[PDB]
RNA sequence: GGCGACACACGUGCUACAAUGCCCACUACAAAGCGAUGCCACCCGGCAACGGGGAGCUAAUCGCAAAAAGGUGGGCCCAGUUCGGAUUGGGGUCUGCAACCCGACCCCAUGAAGCCGGAAUCGCUAGUAAUCGCGGAUCAGCCAUGCCGCGGUGAAUACG
RNA sequence: CGCCUCCUAAAAGGUAACGGAGGCGCCCAAAGGUCCCCUCAGGCGGGACGGAAAUCCGCCGGAGAGCGCAAGGGUAGAAGG
C-alpha cells in the first residue's frame, strides 16, 4: 500500500450489549454497538421480540357462546 | 362498542336462518335488514343482502370480516366525486 | 442509532427522551424508568452504560415500536381497505374515519383546500 | 390547554374523570 | 497474512461443506472470494460541496483503504453533470482487509441496519457474485453519530470464483449472509 | 369568492355564471369586491335580485325587481353602480379649501 | 336509509400558536340551581371510564360538590418544545331492543396545522371588558365548544 | 465571387452547368515534444438514494465509440484515455 494515506488497522475490541465480544480488525481499538449478529432476532432464531401472535384476530375473541344453537 | 357484559348482538330472526342453513348444508341467500347484526363466524363463507335502504346488496362473508356489522359492507350513500 | 434504533436527544431527561420514540409517551416513559429503577430526571448524558443497555434492553422486548409497529398499523389500514368495509372506504379516498362532519373542516385528512 | 384530553386541564374543561384527574 | 476469524471460518468450516455439496474434484475448483469492491454514487456533491473527503474519511475508516474518485463518463444535463466531474469514490478491497470488512459486516453492520429483515436472495449476478446497496454510513461500527453530518449510503459487490449462483449461494450463506428467502 | 343564493327557487349553473358576469361590470371601479352575496328570489309579480357587497370604502346594498329574471339583475346592477360610484367619489367633492 | 354526504364558498363559535406560560403534588375562597325506576355519601374491585356493595335525603337537614383562576412547593428552559391536541391504529366502559352508517367517555400508542393572521371587521364606558370555573332547561344517552343563568379575579381609556 | 469535404467524374490524374449536398475566415500553453501505462460504443444480469441515461460489479462485445469543429480518408499492433 501507498504509505501516509491509509489509516493504520490494528487489532480491536467490539463490545456489544448482550455481552458478545468480537476480536476483529479495525481503525479503532475499542467500539461499543448497541446489536450485533449473537443478539438480534432475525438471527437468533424465530426470537420474536414481542408479536408471537399467531392468527391473532379473527377468532380467538371467543366472548363468547352465548348465542343460542 | 357494545360492553362485553352483553352478548355478542345479533337479531336472532338473522342468527335462526343461519343455523338452520348450517345444519342442513347451506346456502340459499339470504336477504335481510339487520344491519346491526354482528358477523358472527357461523356466517362466515355464505353471500348475505344487506339492505341499505334501496337495494339488498350481496356481500360475501370471509373469514377476516367477523368481528364486524353488516352495514360497513353494505354502504348507504352514493358518492363518485366532483366536478 | 442507541435506542431503540432512534438517537434519542442527550441533554433532555429520560422520560421526556424516550417520548421521541415512536410507540413511547408520557405514560410508557414512567413505566421504563420504574420497572430498571432509573432516576426519571437524569439527562441522557448521564445515564451510565450499565443503565442504558438496562433501559434498552426492557424497552425493546416489552413492546412493539418503529418500524414493527408502523407496518401493524398499515397492515390493519390495509386490511380494512381490502375487506371493504366502511372504514375501509374512508381510508380508501383519504377522508375521515370517526364520523366526523365533512361538509367544512376535515382539513386534516384532506388536506390544504384544492382550488375551483 | 383545555382541548388535551391527557391532562388536568383537559379533564377539567371536559367535566370527567380518569387517570389524569382522579375522583 | 493476519489471522481474521471470517478467514479461518472459510478454510476450516466452509470449504469442507462446499466440496462435500457440489463433489469438486479439484482444490481450485471451489468458490472463494475474489474481491470486494466498495461504491459511493455520491452525485450530490457533484458541483455544490466537492468536499465528498467527508466521505472518503468515512470509508478509509470503515476499510483501512482510502477510495478513489469516480468521475463523469459523459456530461448530463438533467443530472446537471458535467464530463469529468467528481461524482463518487470506489475502493476494491482484497485480502485480509476484504476478509476484515466482511468480518464486521455480518457480525455488527447488517444487524444494525433499520428493520433488517435478511439480505436479498435473489440479488445474484447470474454469474456468482452478489451486489447489495445501503442506505447509511452509521451502520458501520467505526462512523459514530458525532462525527457523522450526512446520511450517505453504498453499494458492495462480492466478487466469487463460482461460476453459477447457486454454487455462491452456497458460499456466501455458508460465510454467515443472512438470507430471508 | 362570490356567493349566489336562489331563495325558494331552483336556478342552473348557468343561470349563476350570467350573475357572476353581470356583477363583473363593478369590476371596472378596481376596487376590492369583498365576500359579494347574490339573492334570486320569485314574487307574486316578478323576481327580486338582492345583492350586499362590501368595499374599502363602504357597503353596497341593492334590491331590483322585474317581470324578467334577467332584467331584475341588470336593474340590481345599476342599482348597485350607481352607489359604487358614489362611494369611489364623494370624497373628492370636499376638496377645494 | 337519509336529515351527519363533500372538488369548494360564507356566517357564528371552541382550542391554540406559549415562560404574565405548560405540567405534577399539596392547600384555600363562591353563587345560583337541581335531585325518590332521582341525587348518591362512604367501602371494595379496576391505571381509568366504570362496576359491585351500601347509608342519608319526600331534602337551609342528605347528595350532585371538587369550584377554577388563586396560594405553596417542585419540574420544564425558548426548541413546533413537557407549546398545541387535530388525525389515525388498538384496547375497554356505559346508555339504549339496537351505537355500521351515526353516541358520549376512559386507557395505550400516534402527536397534524398552527411561530399571533391580507383586504376587511366585531364587542365593550365599571365590577364593564378581559379571564376563571359552577348550575339548569332539553335529556335513555349525546354529538353543548350552543343557549339561559350564577358567582370568583378584575382593568384601559373618553381631548373632542 | 476565395478556401475545405463528398458526389456528378465514364475504376490513373484532370474534367463543366445559376447541377446535387455540407462546411471555413477559427482554435490549443496543451489539444505541443518524449517516455511509461491504459482500451471503446453497445447489449444483458446484478447494486441505497438513482431515473432510458450519473457512479459500482460480472459476462458478452474488432470496432459500430473516440479523434475540438463539415465531410471524407485513416486509426485500438492508436492517431483514442
Ligand atoms: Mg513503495
Ligand atoms: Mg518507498
Ligand atoms: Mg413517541
Ligand atoms: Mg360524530
Ligand atoms: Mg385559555
Ligand atoms: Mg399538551
Ligand atoms: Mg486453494
Ligand atoms: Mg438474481
Ligand atoms: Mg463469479
Ligand atoms: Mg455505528
Ligand atoms: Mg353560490
Ligand atoms: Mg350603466
Ligand atoms: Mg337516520
Ligand atoms: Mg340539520
Ligand atoms: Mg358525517
Ligand atoms: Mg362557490
Ligand atoms: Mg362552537
Ligand atoms: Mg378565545
Ligand atoms: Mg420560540
Ligand atoms: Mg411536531
Ligand atoms: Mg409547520
Ligand atoms: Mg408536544
Ligand atoms: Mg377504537
Ligand atoms: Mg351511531
Ligand atoms: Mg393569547
Ligand atoms: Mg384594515
Ligand atoms: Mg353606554
Ligand atoms: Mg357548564
Ligand atoms: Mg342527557
Ligand atoms: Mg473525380
Ligand atoms: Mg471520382
Ligand atoms: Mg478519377
Ligand atoms: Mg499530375
Ligand atoms: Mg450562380
Ligand atoms: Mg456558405
Ligand atoms: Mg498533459
Ligand atoms: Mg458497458
Ligand atoms: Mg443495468
Ligand atoms: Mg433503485
Ligand atoms: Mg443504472
Ligand atoms: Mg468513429
Ligand atoms: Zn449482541
Amino acid at each position: 500500500m501507498k504509505e501516509g494515506i491509509h489509516p493504520k488497522l490494528v487489532p480491536a475490541r467490539i463490545i456489544c450489549g448482550c455481552g458478545n465480544v468480537i476480536e476483529t480488525y479495525s481503525t479503532k481499538p475499542e467500539i461499543y454497538v448497541e446489536v450485533c449478529s449473537k443478539c438480534h432476532p432475525f438471527y437468533t432464531g424465530q426470537q420474536r421480540f414481542v408479536d408471537t401472535e399467531g392468527r391473532v384476530e379473527r377468532f380467538q375473541r371467543r366472548y363468547g357462546d352465548s348465542y343460542r344453537k | 362498542p357494545r360492553s362485553l357484559k352483553k352478548g355478542v348482538f345479533v337479531d336472532d330472526h338473522l342468527l335462526e336462518k343461519v343455523l338452520e342453513l348450517n345444519a342442513k348444508g347451506e346456502k340459499r341467500l339470504i336477504k335481510t335488514w339487520s344491519r346491526r347484526s354482528t358477523i358472527v363466524p357461523e356466517m362466515v363463507g355464505h353471500t348475505i343482502a344487506v339492505y341499505n335502504g334501496k337495494q339488498h346488496v350481496p356481500v360475501y362473508i370471509t373469514e377476516n370480516m367477523v368481528g364486524h356489522k353488516l352495514g360497513e359492507f353494505a354502504p348507504t350513500r352514493t358518492y363518485r366525486g366532483h366536478g | 442509532a442507541r435506542i431503540a434504533g432512534v438517537e434519542i436527544p442527550r441533554n433532555k431527561r429520560v422520560d421526556v427522551a424516550l417520548t421521541y420514540i415512536y410507540g413511547i409517551g408520557k405514560a410508557r416513559a414512567k413505566e421504563a424508568l420504574e420497572k430498571t429503577g432509573i432516576n426519571p430526571a437524569t439527562r441522557v448524558k448521564d445515564l451510565t452504560e450499565a443503565e442504558v443497555v438496562r433501559l434498552r434492553e426492557y424497552v425493546e422486548n416489552t413492546w412493539k415500536l418503529e418500524g414493527e409497529l408502523r407496518a401493524e398499523v398499515a397492515a390493519n389500514i390495509k386490511r380494512l381497505m381490502d375487506i371493504g368495509c366502511y372504514r375501509g372506504l374512508r381510508h380508501r379516498r383519504g377522508l375521515p374515519v370517526r364520523g366526523q362532519r365533512t361538509r367544512t373542516n376535515a382539513r386534516t385528512r384532506k388536506g390544504p383546500r384544492k382550488t375551483v | 390547554g383545555k382541548g388535551d384530553r391527557r391532562t388536568r386541564r383537559g379533564k377539567i374543561w371536559r367535566g370527567t374523570y380518569g387517570k389524569y384527574r382522579p375522583r | 497474512p493476519l489471522d481474521v476469524a471470517l478467514k479461518r471460518k472459510y478454510y476450516e468450516e466452509v470449504r469442507p461443506e462446499l466440496i462435500r455439496r457440489f463433489g469438486y474434484q479439484n482444490v481450485w475448483e471451489v468458490p472463494r472470494l475474489e474481491k470486494v469492491v466498495i461504491n459511493q454514487g455520491l452525485g450530490e456533491a457533484k458541483e455544490d460541496a466537492r468536499i465528498l473527503e467527508k466521505a472518503a474519511q468515512e470509508l478509509a475508516l470503515i476499510t483501512g483503504q482510502k477510495p478513489a474518485v469516480t468521475r463523469a463518463k459523459k456530461s448530463i444535463s438533467n443530472f446537471k453533470l458535467r464530463k469529468g466531474m467528481p461524482i463518487g469514490l470506489r475502493v476494491t478491497l482484497r485480502r485480509d482487509r476484504m476478509w476484515i470488512f466482511l468480518e464486521k459486516l455480518l457480525n455488527v453492520a447488517l444487524p444494525r441496519i433499520r428493520d433488517f429483515r435478511g439480505l436479498n436472495p435473489n440479488s445474484f449476478d447470474g454469474r456468482g457474485n452478489y451486489n447489495l446497496g445501503l442506505r447509511e454510513q452509521l451502520i458501520f461500527p467505526e462512523i459514530t453519530y458525532d462525527m457523522v453530518d450526512a446520511l450517505r449510503g453504498m453499494d458492495i459487490a462480492v466478487v466469487t470464483t463460482a461460476e453459477t449462483d447457486e454454487e455462491a449461494r452456497a458460499l456466501l450463506e455458508l460465510l454467515g449472509f443472512p438470507f430471508r428467502k | 369568492t362570490m356567493n349566489i343564493t336562489s331563495k325558494q327557487m331552483e336556478i342552473t349553473p348557468a343561470i349563476r355564471q350570467h350573475v357572476a358576469d353581470r356583477l363583473a361590470k363593478l369590476e371596472k371601479w378596481q376596487t376590492h369586491l369583498i365576500n359579494p352575496h347574490i339573492i334570486l328570489s320569485k314574487e307574486p309579480q316578478g323576481f327580486v335580485a338582492d345583492a350586499t357587497i362590501n368595499t374599502p370604502n363602504g357597503v353596497l346594498v341593492a334590491s331590483g325587481k322585474h317581470e324578467d329574471m334577467y332584467t331584475a339583475i341588470n336593474e340590481l346592477i345599476n342599482k348597485l353602480e350607481r352607489q359604487l360610484n358614489k362611494l369611489q367619489h364623494k370624497g373628492e367633492a370636499r376638496r377645494a379649501a
